[PDB]
C-alpha cells in the first residue's frame, strides 16, 4: 500500500502524498499487481527544492 | 575613603542580606576594617555550574 | 476514561474512573497492536515473530518488555518466557501499577458477560 | 578460534584468489594509480607514468589504523548526562613501524631509498609556484589505502659501509586526506547549474558570448522585420527611425529596442542562446 | 539522452528516455574508450596491458572496478576476473542501477538490425 512504501522509504505513514503526487495516481482507484511505481528518496527530496 | 573587593561562597543569608541597602560588617579580619559599616555599591552572583 | 476494549455496557462505552484498570486496558492494547498495524504511527507495537526455529525466544521477550517500559511509564513490567512442548511459547507479563501499593480487584471481571 | 567465529559474517564476505607472485608494497602518486606503466623504465622529466614513489623493500609485520571520531560535550548543570554534539569524523592514521631495510650482503647502499623518502617533505612545483608535496596512496595488491600524505618518517641504521646505511628499521605514519577533487571548479560550477540545483536569481546559466550576442540580434531583426506588420503602434513607430537599436543583455538575455535618443523603448522578449522567443 | 553507441534508427541517433540503458551506455563507453584515445581528457580510459605476465592480473581489475565507481556514481560495481586456457582473462563487471529496484530488460536488444 502507499502507507508501507511511505513507512518503510520516508519514514513517515503521511508521506504517502508525495508518492502519489509524484506518481500522477489517484489513491482510492486500484494499482494493477505488477505495475511499476516511482518511491522519492529522504535524502534525495530535498534537490527538488528550488531556491531563487 | 576606602575600596573592598569581596569574593565569597553564596550562602542563603548571604543572598537575602546582601544587598545594597544594608550595612555590611566584617569580623575577623584587619583592625581598620573590624567594626565599621560598609556600604555596598553592587552585588554579583554568578552560578556556571553546581 | 475509557478503557482500551470497546464493550457498549448499558448503552454507553464503559466508562472507568480507577486508574488501575486503565493502564491494564494500555497493557492489553499495546499487546494486541503489532508494528504496521496502525496506520497514524506504524511504529507502535510489539514486533511478531510467529514461524522460526526456537533458539533466539529471548531477544523478542527483551524488546516486548522494553517496548512496555517505554510506552506505559505509569507501571512496572517483567517480561518471562516459557517454552512449551508443541510450539507455543507462553509469555508471562507482570506488572504493577505505580499508583497503588496493594493488588487492586476490579468488580469488571466478575460480571458474567 | 575456527569454531567459535560467526558463520554469518564470515560466509559474506568475498573471497580472494592467492597471488600466483610474492607482492610487494609500495607508494604510488595518487592520480598515477591507475595508470600502467607506460614505459619500459621511468622517466623523469614526465608524469603520471605509473611508477612507485617508493617500493618497498619488505613488507610490513603489521599496519595500524587509528580513528578518532570528535564529538563536544557540553555539561548542562543538574542533569545525569552530558550533551554530546557530533563535530566531526577525524582522518585514518596509517602506522607501520619496525620495516626492514637490509643491503649488508650485497654491499649495496641505502641512501638513495633513505633519500627518496626523506625527499617528501619538499615543496613541490605545480607551475612556478611552490606547492605542497606529493599526495600518496599505499597500494598492496588490489587493495590501496586513500589519499594519503607522508607525515612523520624515522629510521635506525645499525650497518654501514664506507659510511654508506645497510641495515636500518624504518618507523613511518601515513594520514589519510580528503580526496582531491578531479572536477576543477568550472565544471563543478557548470554541472551544480545543469541540474538547477544552485540558487537562482534570473539570469541565464550560460551568459552570451559577444558571437551568441551578434547572432541574437540577428535573429531578433529578422523576426522583426517579419512579424512589424503586427506590431503595435508603439512598437512600429520607434522601428520606423532608422537611429533605433537593438540590445540583449548578457546575463539575462532580455531583448530591449532604443530609439534615437539611446533610451529603453520598449521589451521585445527573450534570448538564450539559441532560440529566441517572442514576448 | 543518446546513449554511447550512435546507432542511426529510423533516421535518427537512439535517443532513450530510461536512465538504465543511458548508465549502461555509460559503462560500455567507460570500459571502450583506453587512456588516452580520448584528446581532450588523455587520462580517462580503462588502463590496458595485454602482453605481459598474470602474476598480478588482479591489481588492472581493481584499478576498473575503482575507475567503473569514480565515473558512474549511480551504479554500483563489482568486477571478478578469471584466467582462461590459452590468453584470455576474462572480466565480468556486476553492476547495478541504484535508482531501479529490479532489474529491466532493454527491448532495443532483442532488436535485431
Amino acid at each position: 500500500s502507499l502507507n508501507k512504501l511511505a513507512t518503510e522509504y520516508l519514514g513517515d505513514s503521511f508521506a504517502w502524498q508525495i508518492i502519489a503526487d509524484a506518481n500522477g495516481i489517484d489513491p482510492t482507484k486500484e494499482i494493477d499487481i505488477g505495475a511499476g511505481l516511482k518511491v522519492p528518496d529522504q535524502k534525495a527530496l530535498e534537490n527538488s527544492i528550488k531556491k531563487f | 575613603e576606602f575600596q573592598l573587593q569581596l569574593e565569597l561562597h553564596t550562602s542563603q543569608s548571604d543572598l537575602e542580606n546582601l544587598t545594597p541597602d544594608t550595612a555590611l560588617y566584617i569580623e575577623n579580619t584587619l583592625p581598620f576594617i573590624v567594626g565599621k559599616s560598609w556600604f555596598i555599591e553592587s552585588v554579583r552572583h554568578s552560578f556556571s555550574e553546581g | 476514561m475509557y478503557v482500551y476494549p470497546p464493550r457498549i455496557i448499558n448503552g454507553t462505552l464503559y466508562k472507568s474512573t480507577d486508574l488501575a484498570e486503565y493502564t491494564r486496558g494500555k497493557i492489553l492494547q499495546t499487546l494486541s497492536i503489532v508494528r504496521g498495524e496502525l496506520v497514524a504511527d506504524p511504529f507502535f507495537g510489539v514486533p511478531l515473530r510467529l514461524f522460526s526455529n526456537i533458539n533466539d525466544y529471548q531477544s523478542d521477550v527483551s524488546k516486548i518488555q522494553i517496548i512496555l517500559e517505554e510506552e506505559i511509564t505509569e507501571a512496572q513490567f517483567i517480561v518471562t518466557g516459557d517454552l512449551k512442548n508443541n510450539g507455543i511459547v507462553s509469555l508471562t507479563v507482570y506488572w504493577a501499577y505505580l499508583g497503588t501499593e496493594n493488588i487492586e480487584n476490579f468488580e469488571i471481571d466478575t460480571s458474567n458477560i | 578460534s575456527k569454531f567459535l567465529k560467526n558463520r554469518a559474517v564470515v560466509n559474506g564476505l568475498p573471497v580472494i584468489k592467492n597471488p600466483g607472485k610474492y607482492q610487494h608494497c609500495y607508494l604510488i602518486e595518487y592520480e598515477d594509480s591507475t595508470n600502467v606503466k607506460q614505459t619500459p623504465t621511468e622517466n623523469k622529466n614526465k608524469q603520471q607514468q605509473g611508477f612507485p614513489v617508493y617500493l618497498f623493500m619488505m613488507n610490513p609485520e603489521n599496519i595500524t589504523y587509528n580513528l578518532p571520531i570528535n564529538y563536544q560535550e557540553i555539561a548542562i548543570p543538574f542533569t545525569a548526562k552530558n550533551q554530546l554534539n557530533y563535530s566531526n569524523g577525524g582522518n585514518i592514521v596509517m602506522t607501520m613501524s619496525n620495516l626492514i631495510l637490509d643491503t649488508m650482503d650485497e654491499k649495496r647502499s641505502l641512501q638513495p631509498l633513505i633519500d627518496r623518502l626523506i625527499a617528501l617533505r619538499e615543496p613541490t612545483v605545480k607551475k612556478g609556484l611552490k606547492s605542497h608535496p606529493k599526495i600518496l596512496a599505499f597500494k598492496w595488491g588490489s587493495n590501496t589505502f586513500a589519499p594519503c600524505v607522508l607525515t612523520n618518517i624515522s629510521f635506525d641504521v645499525t650497518r654501514w659501509i664506507d659510511g654508506y646505511p645497510t641495515k636500518a628499521r624504518v618507523n613511518m605514519s601515513l594520514k589519510e586526506i580528503q580526496k582531491p577533487s578531479s572536477d576543477s571548479k568550472a565544471l563543478e560550477e557548470a554541472k551544480k547549474k545543469v541540474k538547477v540545483e544552485t540558487v537562482q536569481n534570473g539570469n541565464l546559466k550560460k551568459t552570451l558570448s559577444e558571437k551568441q550576442l551578434i547572432d541574437g540580434v540577428k535573429r531578433v531583426t529578422e523576426y522583426l522585420k517579419k512579424n512589424i506588420s503586427f506590431q503595435p503602434r508603439t512598437i512600429q513607430n520607434i522601428l520606423s527611425d532608422p537611429k533605433s537599436v537593438i540590445k540583449i543583455d548578457k546575463d539575462t538575455g532580455q531583448v530591449s529596442l532604443f530609439n534615437g535618443n539611446g533610451e529603453f523603448a520598449a521589451l521585445v522578449g527573450t534570448y538564450n542562446g539559441d532560440i529566441f522567443s517572442p514576448s
